């Protein structure tokens, strides 16, 4: 129905929705994290093993991506599959078309472009901070080695990986909230749950991708 | 959190590689405890013999 949203000014205006929506974001991840990490055995206990299944996940993907200094890495690829799970499960499952907003909806952190693009940013400065790391600060993948007149093409690869990057996790969270929105007044919420679990097995997998895909570019620059 | 799990993790592995290791250190106990058996009972017969060669 509405893509429009409210703005807060600090001299500049900045998006209500997704900053209270990434706030709920940021407590349930510290939350049942700092439940998780109070009392560790040798033995994983009862709700621990989960956590620890998660990391272990995090590391084998991004091992796979990266290669044997996986492990520097690993806090940040964690938070790109996090963050951006839990922003879509929270976007999904938690019932927030009962609060009413002063001028929108609340449904995630990604709904907003901001989001996308800042993850895509942040994966930006993190494989150029890998490759103007442990690569020639004269050079980075960049370089026209393979030909001189490979450079075209070169340099608008290094734009396009965040712009679709950026777009293809936000694209995909809006349009499955769209569906969602735009069968609801056509119809009640019965019919529409097999589309929303639909919507939910792809809102992880553009989490996941998005993390895999982020992996990899550092891989990119460490070559 | 991570730390946690590693702790956790490193904990377990650590007491499997302690009992990996008790068991080699057992394991070289028997052998140098049936080495040693060896040359006492080896090292007396030589001695005898000897002896009695010398004797005889």
């Amino acid at each position: 129905v509405g893509q429009h949203f409210y703005w807060q000014i600090g001299g500049f205006q900045i998006h209500g929705q997704v900053l209270i929506t990434s706030w709920v974001v940021i407590a349930i991840l510290l939350g049942s994290a700092a439940i998780a990490v109070r009392s560790p055995q040798t033995i994983p206990t009862g709700g621990q093993n989960f956590f620890e299944y998660v990391l272990e996940f995090i590391r084998d993907v991004s091992k796979t991506q990266i290669g044997e200094e996986y492990r520097p890495w690993v806090p940040f690829i964690g938070t790109m599959f996090l963050f951006i799970f839990v922003s879509n499960w929270s976007g999904a499952l938690l019932p927030w078309k009962i609060i009413q907003l002063p001028h929108g909806e609340l449904a995630a952190p990604t709904n907003d472009i901001n989001t996308t693009v800042a993850l895509a940013l942040l994966t930006s400065v993190a494989y150029f901070y890998a490759g103007l790391t442990k690569k020639g600060l004269g050079y980075f993948g960049k370089y026209i080695q393979p030909t001189p007149i490979l450079l075209p093409i070169n340099i608008l690869e290094d734009f396009t990986k965040p712009l679709s990057l950026s777009f293809r996790l936000f694209g995909n969270i809006l349009a499955d909230e769209l569906v969602v929105v735009v069968l609801v007044s056509l119809v009640p919420l019965v019919v529409p749950i097999p589309v929303m679990f639909l919507g939910l097995f792809t809102s992880g997998i553009q989490a996941l991708i998005f993390a895999t895909l982020a992996a990899a570019y550092i891989g990119e620059s460490l070559e | 959190l991570g730390d946690f799990m590693d702790k956790r993790d490193a904990s377990i592995k650590e007491q499997l590689s302690g009992v990996k290791d008790t068991s080699s250190e057992v394991k070289q106990l028997e052998e140098q405890a049936n080495a040693v058996m060896r040359a006492a009972r080896a090292e007396i017969s030589a001695a005898l013999n000897k002896m009695k060669k010398e004797t005889q």
